[PDB]
């Protein structure tokens, strides 16, 4: 599955980053298979925690890490799973993660951000 | 100027530039022989050695003026250029540029280019390239860059005339390094598109062969040709396309939903809240193994559906949606489907169910109009263009030669030795041919006995045989080697070929290459054509085939090309999307059996597109690849490819079979050693006769003829003839009444037993009274009497052995199954079946030879399919699914036993049309070969690993080789080599009887010429001007071109607003569309008004104005009942066929164009053959249908036999017939009859309301059935396709342009007047000489005018007089020549001579003109 | 296929007859569970009493004596989806007339869905002495032979009249 990202996303300290995530699946995006999964590790061989979900509906696992500052920003019968990082802080900075799932689509797609923030 | 050679130098072109700036200081066409790209004619011998390759000045005087310079090749090729400097840098004589020169014309100059070629195609196929192939690109790239500036270095850029951009040729290659150096130094994205444009790169070929560039022109050519044909069939497809759209809109919406809902819920909400395809099977009855819900009907003739469920109107048409008459466009796309018949009969039953069963009078029209007609004026038209082209080529080609020869003509004026005679007199060519022919047709007998269960004997049997056979055929080689020198023998290619296949089966024998038997069986059958030496069909095959690959070499490769281009561009736009869109169109994620994955398998589905199977594929590339593209692709190559193959088909056709063309043989050297020996054995049979006879006998009555004549008045009396075909049709129509329900009306039953008795009673009573009149001898020395005869036999047989009491005894109840050839009675009372069954029985012979040649041929083949298949098609499949299992468990046929023996639903089960043996060869041969049932044994031909191991997915992918060299080898070589012979014995028929046409009755002939004579009448009175000053200045503007035009632009915009209307439009559009119907009535018949007003009473002489009329009358009288229809009655399905009638005005179309009037005046010309023929096929019809009720009423409806589409009255069978008529699933039929033991069928199968038991058919007559029937309609319909190609070819070339006028015919009258002043009509053949010379052209006959005059075989009255009329129609014979209208005027310039003059004794001729001179010398 | 049949109506007395009641199913590829009630009152009362009732390859008879004895089952054997419901009388007597009631009552077996459907046929039976042979049979009959014998006549007619005529004209010459 053909995902897009930036691979690398850098962004000021206390600006939003809007983290973007499309993926070309040919078959329509069925709200009660579709699967999302947004985690985030702090380097490749680091543990990943997952700080967002689409199971049925948007499923935000509001991590201590983030505070309130995820939200999605996607529409994925659009073909878009983005997600948005309000008011970035330099602990943001890291490795994030779009998995997706587009039953009877049989691959996973995948696509990996590094965020860096800026003075 | 053999010697004019010059090397193109500055004063040369000093010269050049002088001459020039005198011809512009004062202010024809180049020699083609002279002109480049061609041959240097030898008039100018050898070049010198330092002039070839070197820029020389020009040859022509043509271009001699302007500024040029040509070169000349170490192969004589005449090559342009232009002395200006190229981009105005580089002068002619420059080193580079010579040098640049010197590269480009070069015979390595193009080998090279073409290699590379190659290689890129080679390369192109690819579907996941390696690394390596960068690199490849990036120097294929280089080398095609090179190329181009080497052209553009010697040629220039644009500046003159013989410049690098002119050559189209040049743009192409030009936009592919554009593209190249674009994609490759840019790379933006969308790499697909861009690849595709990559291979364009594959049409270089075109431009890099010397014979590929002619080809295409021809084609070009060609297809110019074809506009009034695209226009009609876009015109009548559109029309038939409103006419479905009217009748079915939305039809095909209709399912079956359950009556009882649950917790309150409706259509709607259901609708609404379902998708899936489980969830649709919920609510919707769906047929088991079916992703399209059950259709069905409101109607009592359309489907019925199951109890509980109620047909409603909802939800989406089958195919994905892709086929229904809601809307024009999808309308359209069916009806193009239908016209090419391509899986025509799925649509046929989805509408018959829907809709009603008496919709099919729909198909009928539709079939015949469309696909037959439309089909032969498409092959009518592309062949007169062939044809002349071919006709000029070869004449042009003739008097070069001619030319050529003329200027010719000008320049003119030990014990080797011993043994080796002895084996040389030993080889006696007269019996040894005989022996070893014999040997071989044994030899390939013998080979056909193989077959899946044999026995080990049988196996030892064959082994031992082969090698005989083997040793034999190894000897004659050896034998025929050294007694001819060796390098003799090898001189010869016949003997050639037989080392070829001595040697491969020597190699065969020697190691251990059992493995490739395929090769071996091959070879050795290949062997039957060392008969053609004495067959002449096989040689005539052969020769269609050396045509095909050596004298139109460059037409098949160029079809080669296309095919690969097109297979090309399929797996680089469509092929990603079948991996990623999978699932779409397909339920386990995995790829179909035709994708266009690969470049193998979008090989086949071009191959398939050709054939004329496209529009499965196409629905699942439209699912996985968008509606656009797909239906660009499948229908570029549709037109194209079908284009091609048809230019190729005909290009064979009258290459080979232009016998006449290429009878030069002289004397027979030696008739076939066949001939010899077969005198010599009759001179020895006839000596031994003779010795024979010799030991034999050395060792031993007013009253009666009155009767007879009495009789024969009576037996001869139209009264008598009426009566019996009337009992004929009576005892016929009988036949339809006794289907499965003939227990229900017991009355009927009773009174068809009764006059049955009577018909047979009536048939006995006149066959005694014709033999009491015609008498014994006469009457049995007819083909109709002992049809007669046997058919009242039967009856009479079957009558008393039912009176006797002993029926139902074995065979007798069969006997009474033949009551269905009663029919066959008619063919001898109505003329217009007798003559088309004489035509048939007069081809019979012809068509003979070239059966038994077919079936040697595909003997050849099926003899291979059975070296090759033998028993692999048995697979263990799920009978409840029906589904093969995974060959991973379940390996060979004891693991299916077991677990047989273990489950219950499994089945080690053969496929019932296989490769066990040369029959079941020959069915399968022919159901591939007419592609109905072909890809159900490909697919296991492909699947097949051995004889008892389980079938594996594509294990033997590359078996499709053989179907492909089937197809093209049988279907398309052996039809060729048929309709040569089939034209040719019709035209020699035809040449029979004196030039008439074969298919007419002499009644329909009177009424053919009569129709005839309505195409062009010419003479013309006009129509009256008014008197009065304002109704004459309205019908000056009435009569003006303008107001015509505008009619016609509102006719085609009434057109335009009936092809908008859809199905579930609002009730707005509803309402606006009907207004503007209501307004174009209105201005309609206002127009029709306002010419009544103008044009008086003189209105209904022109049949058009007849017609506008009728159809004004037909269009309001449906507006008016329709609106009175709805508030007053209830009736649907009549309110929408009478809305029909608004499709009349449409037709007033045809009024405008010239062109397609031609083509339906044709058609309508040739009427009374195709009713004739048509009758015909109709009797054969009902007989078939009457065999199939009696002996297929009763099978399994399992496939092709639904609860609708049987057997079972006479309304179904004809249903049915009607379909396979056009062959279309005549092998869904078949199958259900094959079915003959269990568990495929029960035998003891109760019918609850009658008496038979079995449920399953006697596969031998269903074979015969089936097959026979085919055959037949093939032959019937190959009539017809004859009947209006030569109708066609008629008409189109029937008129001249007669541009006599009528002032013409009074300076002819004139001079009459001057040399006849009393008007007697009679002048002196004295007077002729001069009376020619004094008329003005063109009637202008010049002095000395005698020579002409006598060959003009002018008649002459007593007293050496000639009439008027004699020469007024001698000399409009010689301006205007032998047309078809020319002996119609000489036929009406005598009646109205004969009503004029009815003193008939003074024009009777003694002698005509050229007879006198005969006389006279 | 499946042909739905009206049973005859005309029982000769002290013989066998066999009662038909047939009742095919709308699609044949569907399979249902069928059983079936037969009901018969005598000619000249008033109230249809059942007779019996045939489910699971069991005939059960009621025990009424007019038909103890005397009726067999002739319809499907061992199917349960049975089509046929007619049954065999043996020995009638004149008893048996009056109206016959055969209800249907099938069950369609869909995918998810069960149609509990229900027909009713009704049949006359009158007990005869002697089979009378039918109206148009006899009538057919003598329509054959009347047709056979007037074609004849015209035939004889137009031969004696050209065999005159003939044989007048050729004595003319
Ligand atoms: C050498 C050159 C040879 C000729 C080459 C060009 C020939 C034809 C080009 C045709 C281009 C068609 C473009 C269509 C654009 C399009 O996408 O339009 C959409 C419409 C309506 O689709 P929908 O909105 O209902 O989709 C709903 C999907 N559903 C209903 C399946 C579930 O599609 C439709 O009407 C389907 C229209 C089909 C029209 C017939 C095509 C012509 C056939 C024969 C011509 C003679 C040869
Ligand atoms: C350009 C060409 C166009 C022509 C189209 C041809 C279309 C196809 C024609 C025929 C197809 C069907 C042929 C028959 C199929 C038979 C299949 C079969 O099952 O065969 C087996 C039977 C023997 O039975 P068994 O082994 O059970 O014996 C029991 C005793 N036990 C078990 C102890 C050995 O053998 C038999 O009956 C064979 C009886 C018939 C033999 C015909 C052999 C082929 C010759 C000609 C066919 C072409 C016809 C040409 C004329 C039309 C044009
Ligand atoms: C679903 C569609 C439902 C609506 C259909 C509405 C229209 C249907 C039927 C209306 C038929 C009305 C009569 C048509 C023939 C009128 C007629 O008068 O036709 C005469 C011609 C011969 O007369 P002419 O042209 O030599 O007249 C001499 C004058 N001059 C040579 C200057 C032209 O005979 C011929 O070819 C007759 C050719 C007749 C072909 C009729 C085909 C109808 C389709
Ligand atoms: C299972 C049963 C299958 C039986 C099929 C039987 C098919 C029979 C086809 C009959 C096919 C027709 O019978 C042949 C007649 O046409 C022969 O008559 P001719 O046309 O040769 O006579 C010459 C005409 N003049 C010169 C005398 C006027
Ligand atoms: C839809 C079907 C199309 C029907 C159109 C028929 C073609 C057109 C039917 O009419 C053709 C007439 O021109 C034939 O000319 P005649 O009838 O005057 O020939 C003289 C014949 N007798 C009077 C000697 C016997
Ligand atoms: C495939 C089916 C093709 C069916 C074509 C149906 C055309 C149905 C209409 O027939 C067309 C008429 O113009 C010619 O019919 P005839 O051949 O009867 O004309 C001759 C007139 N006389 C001489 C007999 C009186
Ligand atoms: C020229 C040809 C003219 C005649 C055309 C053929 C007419 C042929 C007419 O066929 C009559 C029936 O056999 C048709 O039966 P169906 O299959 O429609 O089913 C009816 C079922 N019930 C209602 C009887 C129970
Ligand atoms: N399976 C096969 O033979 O493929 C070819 C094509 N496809 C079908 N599904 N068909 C239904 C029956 C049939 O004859 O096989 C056919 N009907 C036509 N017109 N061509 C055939
Ligand atoms: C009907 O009844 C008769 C008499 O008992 C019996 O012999 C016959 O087998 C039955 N037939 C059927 C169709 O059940």
């Amino acid at each position: 599955m053909e995902v897009t990202v930036p691979a690398t996303l850098n962004v000021l300290n206390g600006s939003d980053a809007r983290l973007p995530c499309t993926f070309n699946s040919c078959y329509t995006v069925n709200h009660k298979q579709f699967s999302l999964n947004w985690t985030y590790q702090e380097c490749n061989n680091c543990s990943e925690e997952m700080f967002l979900q689409f199971r049925m509906k948007i499923i935000n696992l509001k991590l201590e890490r983030f505070q309130d500052r995820v939200e999605f920003s996607g529409n994925p019968s659009k073909y878009d799973v983005s997600v948005m990082l309000r008011n970035v802080q330099p602990e943001d900075e890291g490795i994030y993660n779009c998995y997706i799932m587009n039953p009877p689509d049989r691959h996973r797609g995948h696509g990996k951000i590094h965020l860096q923030v800026l003075m | 100027g053999p010697q004019s050679f010059v090397h193109f130098t500055k004063q040369s072109l000093a010269l050049i530039e002088q001459r020039i700036a005198e011809r512009k200081s004062k202010e024809p066409k180049p020699s083609s022989d002279l002109e480049a790209g061609k041959q240097l004619p030898f008039i100018y011998g050898d070049i010198p050695p330092g002039m070839v390759s070197e820029p020389l000045e020009d040859l022509d005087p043509y271009y001699a003026d302007k500024k040029t310079f040509i070169v000349l090749n170490k192969g004589k090729t005449i090559f342009r250029f232009n002395a200006t400097p190229a981009l105005y840098m580089l002068s002619p004589f420059s080193p580079l540029r010579r040098i640049s020169i010197k590269i480009l014309v070069h015979s390595l100059f193009s080998m090279l280019i073409m290699c590379t070629i190659l290689t890129n195609c080679i390369f192109m196929t690819m579907n996941n390239p390696p690394d390596w192939t960068k690199n490849v690109e990036y120097t294929f790239t280089g080398i095609y860059t090179f190329e181009s500036l080497v052209k553009i270095l010697a040629r220039g850029f644009c500046v003159g005339e013989f410049t690098f951009l002119r050559d189209p040729w040049n743009w192409l290659d030009f936009v592919v390094i554009v593209f190249a150096y674009l994609t490759e130094f840019v790379n933006l994205g969308n790499v697909s598109a861009l690849r595709t444009f990559r291979v364009l790169r594959a049409l270089k070929t075109i431009s890099v062969i010397p014979g590929l560039k002619t080809i295409v022109g021809a084609l070009i050519q060609s297809v110019k040709k074809l506009s009034d044909v695209m226009i009609l069939t876009v015109f009548c497809l559109s029309v038939f396309a409103l006419i479905g759209l009217q009748l079915f809109m939305g039809n095909l919406k209709h399912k079956c939903f359950r009556n009882s809902l649950e917790n309150n819920e409706t259509l709607e909400s259901i609708m609404n809240t379902l998708e899936s395809e489980e969830d649709f099977r919920k609510y919707f009855y769906y047929l088991e193994g079916s992703k399209d819900a059950l259709l069905c009907g409101f109607s009592t003739d359309s489907g019925q559906c199951p109890e509980g469920y109620t047909c409603v109107k909802i939800g989406r048409n089958p195919d994905y949606g892709y086929t229904s008459f809601d809307t024009f466009s999808w309308a359209f796309l069916a009806l193009f489907r239908l016209m090419t018949q391509d899986y025509w009969e799925n649509l046929y039953q989805q509408t018959l169910r829907a809709a009603g069963k008496t919709y099919m009078i729909f198909f009928v029209v539709v079939i015949f109009l469309g696909s037959f007609y439309l089909i032969n004026l498409i092959l009518a038209v592309v062949a007169m263009a062939y044809k002349e082209q071919n006709q000029a080529n070869i004449e042009e080609a003739k008097q070069k030669e001619l030319e050529f020869q003329q200027m010719l003509d000008r320049l003119k004026k030990p014990y080797w030795i011993k043994f080796k005679k002895c084996i040389y007199f030993i080889v006696m060519d007269p019996f040894v041919d005989l022996a070893i022919t014999i040997c071989i047709v044994l030899n390939t007998l013998f080979m056909a006995m193989e077959h899946h269960p044999m026995t080990e004997e049988f196996k030892n049997v064959l082994a031992i045989g082969n090698l005989v056979f083997t040793g034999i055929f190894a000897a004659e080689m050896v034998l025929k080697l050294i007694a001819m020198d060796p390098y003799e023998y090898f001189q010869v290619g016949w003997n050639i070929f037989d080392s070829l296949i001595v040697t491969l089966s020597l190699v065969e024998l020697f190691l251990a290459d059992v493995e490739g038997l395929s090769v071996l069986r091959s070879f050795r059958l290949l062997r039957v054509f060392k008969l053609a030496k004495s067959w002449p069909t096989l040689n005539m095959l052969i020769k269609i085939i050396g045509n095909s690959v050596g004298a139109l070499g460059n037409l098949t490769l160029v079809l080669a090309i296309i095919v690969f281009i097109f297979a090309v561009v399929g797996m680089q736009l469509f092929g990603k999307s079948y991996k990623e869109c999978v699932c779409k169109i397909n339920d386990d994620c995995t790829l179909p059996r035709w994708h266009m994955n690969d470049f193998f398998h979008s090989f086949l589905i071009v191959f398939r597109v050709l054939c004329g199977e496209w529009i499965e594929t196409m629905w699942d590339c439209m699912e996985v690849a968008g509606q656009a593209m797909c239906l660009i692709v499948y229908m570029m190559v549709m037109v194209i490819g079908n284009l091609v193959v048809l230019n190729l088909f005909l290009a064979l056709l009258l290459s080979s079979f232009s016998s006449d063309n290429l009878t030069a043989i002289e004397e027979d050297p030696d008739a076939n050693n066949l001939q010899i020996a077969v005198t010599r054995i009759k001179k020895g049979i006839n000596y031994v006769k003779q010795t024979l006879r010799e030991f034999i006998l050395k060792a031993f009555g007013k009253i009666w003829w009155n009767i007879r004549k009495t009789c024969y008045k009576i037996v001869e009396h139209s009264w008598f003839e009426s009566f019996i075909v009337l009992m004929i049709l009576l005892s016929s129509g009988a036949l339809a009444f006794e289907d499965i329900y003939i227990e229900r009306k017991k009355t009927i039953k009773i009174i068809l037993e009764y006059a049955d008795k009577i018909f047979t009673y009536i048939f006995i009573l006149e066959m005694l009274l014709k033999w009491i009149a015609y008498g014994y001898k006469t009457y049995f020395t007819n083909a109709w009497c002992w049809l007669d005869f046997l058919i009242v036999d039967v009856s009479l047989v079957t009558l008393v052995a039912n009176t006797l009491g002993y029926s139902d005894l074995g065979p007798i109840k069969s006997l009474r199954t033949l009551r269905a050839l009663r029919p066959l009675r008619a063919l001898s009372r109505f003329e217009g079946m007798r003559v088309v069954v004489n035509a048939l029985i007069g081809a019979i012979p012809s068509i003979m030879n070239v059966l038994l040649v077919c079936l040697i041929f595909w003997l050849i083949f099926s003899i291979m399919g059975v070296n090759l298949f033998a028993g692999k098609f048995y697979e263990c499949i799920n009978t409840t699914d029906g589904s093969r299992f995974p060959a991973s468990q379940v390996p060979n046929r004891s693991e299916c036993f077991a677990l047989m023996n273990v489950s219950q639903n499994v089945r080690w089960k053969n496929l019932k049309v296989n490769f066990d043996n040369v029959g079941l060869g020959y069915l399968s041969l022919l159901q591939v070969a007419t592609f109905k049932g072909w890809t159900i044994i490909m697919y296991a031909a492909v699947d097949s690993v051995n004889v008892d191991k389980q079938p594996k997915y594509e294990y033997s992918l590359y078996m499709y080789i053989y179907f492909v060299v089937f197809i093209i080898f049988g279907s398309f070589f052996t039809l060729n080599l048929f309709i040569g012979v089939i034209i040719d014995n019709f035209n020699q028929q035809k040449k029979k009887l004196g030039g008439q046409d074969i298919f007419m009755t002499e009644e329909q002939k009177k009424y053919y010429n009569a129709m005839k004579k309505l195409g062009s009448k010419k003479p013309q009175k006009p129509i009256p001007r008014p008197g009065n000053k304002i109704q004459g200045c309205i019908f000056d503007l009435v009569t003006n071109q303008a107001f015509d035009i505008s009619i016609m632009v509102l006719i085609c915009l009434n057109m335009v607003t009936m092809m908008v209307e859809k199905e579930g439009q609002s009730q707005h559009m509803t309402e606006v569309l009907y207004w503007i119907n209501v307004v174009f009535i209105i201005l309609f018949t206002g127009e029709c008004v306002l010419k009544l007003i103008s044009l008086r009473h003189y209105y209904f002489t022109v049949g058009w104005n007849i017609f506008d009329f009728v159809v004004v009358i037909i269009s309001i009288v449906g507006m008016f009942l329709a609106d009175l229809i709805e508030t007053y009655f209830v009736s649907p399905t009549l309110f929408r066929v009478i809305r029909l009638a608004r499709i009349g005005r449409i037709l007033r179309l045809v009024k405008g164009a010239k062109g397609i009037r031609t083509l339906l005046f044709a058609l309508m010309m040739s009427l009374p053959a195709l009713f004739n023929i048509g009758l015909l096929l109709f009797l054969v019809m009902f007989i078939y249908a009457i065999f199939g009720m009696s002996n297929f009423a009763y099978v399994k409806k399992e496939d092709g036999i639904n609860d609708m589409f049987n057997f079972e009255t006479f309304g179904n069978s004809m249903i049915c017939l009607f379909q396979i008529t056009t062959s279309a699933g005549w092998d869904g039929l078949l199958a259900p009859i094959l079915n003959s033991k269990p568990p495929d069928c029960d035998p003891k199968k109760v019918h609850p309301g009658s008496s038979v038991e079995g449920d399953c058919g006697n596969p031998s007559v269903g074979i015969f059935y089936f097959v026979s029937y085919i055959i037949i309609s093939f032959l019937v319909v190959v009539n017809m396709y004859i009947a209006v190609i030569l109708e066609n070819f008629s008409v189109a070339t029937e008129e001249s342009t007669e541009p006599l006028s009528e002032d013409d015919f009074e300076m002819f009258y004139e001079v009459w007047e001057k040399f006849d002043p009393d008007a007697t009509q009679f002048i002196e053949f004295s007077k002729l000489s001069d009376f020619a010379a004094a008329l003005d052209p063109p009637l202008l006959i010049a002095k000395p005018n005698k020579v002409q005059l006598i060959a003009m075989d002018l008649p002459m009255v007593s007293g050496d007089r000639i009439h008027c009329l004699d020469i007024l129609f001698a000399f409009t014979k010689r301006v205007l020549g032998e047309s078809g209208e020319m002996d119609s005027l000489r036929s009406q310039m005598e009646e109205r001579f004969m009503s004029a003059n009815p003193s008939k004794v003074s024009y009777e001729p003694i002698t005509t003109t050229l007879k006198r001179k005969q006389e006279d010398v | 296929g499946c042909v739905e049949v009206d049973s005859e109506t005309e029982a000769v007395y002290g013989m066998t007859f066999k009662i038909l009641c047939i009742s095919c199913k709308r699609r044949s590829e569907t399979n249902a569970e069928t059983f079936t009630e037969w009901t018969f009152r005598q000619k000249g009362t008033e109230e249809f009493v059942k007779i019996l009732r045939y489910e699971n390859e069991v005939l059960q008879l009621e025990e009424d004596e007019r038909f103890e004895g005397r009726v067999v089952w002739n319809g499907s054997r061992g199917t349960k989806d049975l089509q046929d419901l007619s049954i065999f009388i043996t020995n009638v007597t004149y008893n048996h007339s009056g109206d016959y009631e055969c209800h249907v009552y099938r069950l369609l077996f869909f995918e998810n869905y069960e149609h509990n459907t229900s027909v009713v046929k009704k049949i006359h039976i009158e007990v005869v002495d002697k089979a009378n042979r039918d109206m148009a049979s006899i009538v057919s009959e003598i329509m054959m032979y009347v047709l056979i014998v007037v074609l004849t006549i015209w035939l004889v007619a137009e031969m004696i009249y050209c065999y005159k005529k003939i044989a007048a004209a050729t004595e003319t010459a």
